[PDB]
């Protein structure tokens, strides 16, 4: 009847999930660049920078 | 026009060769910063600016 | 390597440039290593006809 009894091996595939969507995540970031994908970067402009 | 009325006109609806810029050399000054110069062929813009 | 060039086209020596004779005459690789050097030459290497 009663759920949440098994806190403890759902907060590890939580950590798991969260720590895994934050990485996917960071992708997209600039970092201080011109842009967050490279194919662009590499098509936009020639090697020495 | 003056460099403090400077004249704008806006640029659409066109294919633009910039390599027979580029190969002129009337030009004492062509500086472009966030593109290289070659490769203004194979990318496509819109509302371009002059 | 030594040749005489127009006095505009002098900053067309140099790495990662491109240009007329920078494409179809002499090349610069973009890892060159060494030093270029410069003189005028117009009471010599030029005529009056």
């Amino acid at each position: 009847s009663t759920a949440s009894a098994l806190g403890k091996l759902q907060n590890v595939v939580n950590q798991n999930a969260q720590a895994l969507n934050t990485l996917v995540k960071q992708l997209s970031s600039n970092f201080g660049a011109i842009s967050s994908v490279l194919n662009d970067i590499l098509s936009r402009l020639d090697p020495p920078e | 026009a003056s460099v403090y009325a400077w004249n704008r006109k806006r640029i659409s609806n066109c294919v633009a060769d910039y390599s027979v810029l580029y190969n002129s050399a009337s030009f004492s000054t062509f500086k472009c910063y966030g593109v290289s110069p070659t490769k203004l062929n194979d990318l496509c813009f819109t509302n371009v600016y002059a | 390597d030594s040749f005489v060039i127009r006095g505009d086209e002098v900053r067309q020596i140099a790495p990662g440039q491109t240009g007329k004779i920078a494409d179809y005459n002499y090349k610069l690789p973009d890892d060159f290593t060494g030093c270029v050097i410069a003189w005028n030459s117009n009471n010599l290497d030029s005529k009056v006809g």
